[PDB]
């Protein structure tokens, strides 16, 4: 019933002042719920960061505080470092039990912004003898590591039979994943135009294959 | 008094 | 220093039930309450329950109330949790907190499911016959349907590594797909060989695809 919503993702530079929130669903963020925050790094690395809205623990640098900013709790990063590039959640406690927010996915620019560079691959004639047809979107050398991936076939919005990975850091510290189309081998033979979408700081680019004549 | 256990999850906010 | 010490990775089938360690170092074991979370693909992060390891009193969140049971073995202080009536939806980390703004234990791995080792079926990813020519070609290879994690793709036994992007896998249909790519030269391929080689240790199978033009 009691959901805890963070932002999805912030972008900040060395040396800035960022701030994330955690707000509840049924009411306003008091000390009463205890906000915890804990950040995690890649290879599920957790790092508790502020305890009891603002107890900073013990080793965790002082440019970490927390607070409450109106009815939200906020985590305060003062002058940050290309290491809290990270993820950040919060936590609250509802009388007897703890609920955590999703997550807010925290860039800080190490480097120049870096648009996606996008290859689609086609169902291999090995795969189809099989029934089975998949179709790969891969995605690589992108920074901030956000990205958002749409599938269309035939202009129409694809809605199911598609996945995609969470972004993963590459050796230069930019971002890669990859988006794959789940199709039968008669679903692909009965449709022309396949598409993948990859939006990046809000720019679209596109790749498509269309079954040749 | 007694034996006290902590959880700092739920330490009051300093002021 | 506080550490706290979690038991390894584990596998098992749906129906059974297993029991996952933190040995907690560096701190009075009973002075401190200890918490569990986990962390799934699908729900992100839920708090399972805390308990105190002086009383032994265990507290849970409803949901978890039936599924997990919280002990303390105060002579070695460590603290344990015991998942009941696996099934697939529990495969997720399992972590151990002293407090959730503060330490963590590193996570244990837990898989549950009912699948059997398979080698994966490495499929080649190549631009199609109508691609355009460009200063480079991008190819990959498709690992579709293994089991258990882990493989490693290869492309020509290494001289490939900078300009290879290796993704992660993903659960699809109870098996695992992954995927790998590298990008080379229009004037390297297909003029000469590239090979992805995709090692599936569980199977003892190694599978080796060379790039061929669609």
């Amino acid at each position: 019933q009691a959901v805890v919503t963070q932002e999805s993702a912030l972008t900040t530079s060395p040396g800035e002042t960022v701030t994330l929130t955690c707000r509840s669903s049924t009411g306003a963020v008091t000390t009463g719920n205890y906000p915890n925050w804990v950040q995690e790094k890649p290879d599920h690395l957790f790092t508790g960061l502020i305890a009891g809205t603002n107890n900073r623990a013990p080793g965790v640098p002082a440019r970490f505080s927390g607070s409450l900013i109106g009815d939200k709790a906020a985590l305060t990063i003062t002058g940050a470092q290309t290491e809290d590039e990270a993820i950040y959640f919060c936590a609250l406690w509802f009388s007897s039990h703890w609920v955590f927010g999703g997550g807010t996915k925290l860039t800080v620019l190490g480097q120049p912004k870096s648009s996606p560079s996008v290859t689609l691959f086609p169902p291999s004639s090995e795969e189809l003898e099989t029934n089975k047809a998949t179709l790969v979107c891969t995605i690589t050398d992108f920074y901030p590591g956000v990205v958002t991936v749409d599938w269309k076939v035939d202009g129409t919005p694809v809605t199911q039979g598609m996945e995609t990975t969470q972004p993963s850091k590459q050796s230069n510290n930019k971002y890669m994943a990859s988006s794959y189309l789940t199709l039968t081998a008669r679903a692909w033979e009965r449709h022309s135009s396949f598409s993948c979408q990859v939006t990046h700081e809000g720019h679209t680019v596109e790749k498509s294959s269309s079954r040749a004549d | 008094n007694g034996y006290l256990v902590l959880d700092l999850s739920m330490q009051e906010a300093l002021s | 220093e506080v550490q706290l010490q979690q038991s390894g990775p584990v596998l098992v089938k749906p129906g059974a039930s297993v029991k996952i360690s933190c040995k907690a170092s560096g701190y009075s074991f009973t002075g401190y309450y200890m918490h569990w979370v986990r962390q799934s693909n699908g729900k992100s992060l839920e708090w399972i329950g805390r308990i105190n390891p002086y009383t032994g009193v265990p507290s849970y969140k409803h949901n978890f109330k039936d599924k997990a049971s919280l002990t303390v073995d105060k002579s070695s202080s460590t603290a344990y949790m015991e998942l009941h009536s696996l099934t697939s939806e529990d495969s997720a980390v399992y972590y151990c907190a002293r407090e959730l703004g503060g330490y963590w234990g590193q996570g244990t791995t837990l898989t549950v499911s009912s699948a059997k080792t398979t080698p994966p079926s490495v499929y080649p990813l190549a631009p199609g016959c109508g691609d355009t020519t460009g200063s480079s070609v991008t190819l990959g290879c498709l690992v579709k349907g293994y089991f258990p994690e882990s493989v490693t793709v290869t492309w020509n036994s290494g001289s490939l590594s900078s300009s290879v992007h290796t993704f992660p896998a993903l659960l699809q249909s109870g098996l695992y797909t992954m995927s790998s790519s590298v990008t080379v030269p229009s004037s390297t391929w297909p003029s000469e060989t590239v090979t992805c080689s995709v090692a599936h240790p569980a199977s003892s199978t190694t599978v080796d695809k060379k790039l061929e033009p669609s």
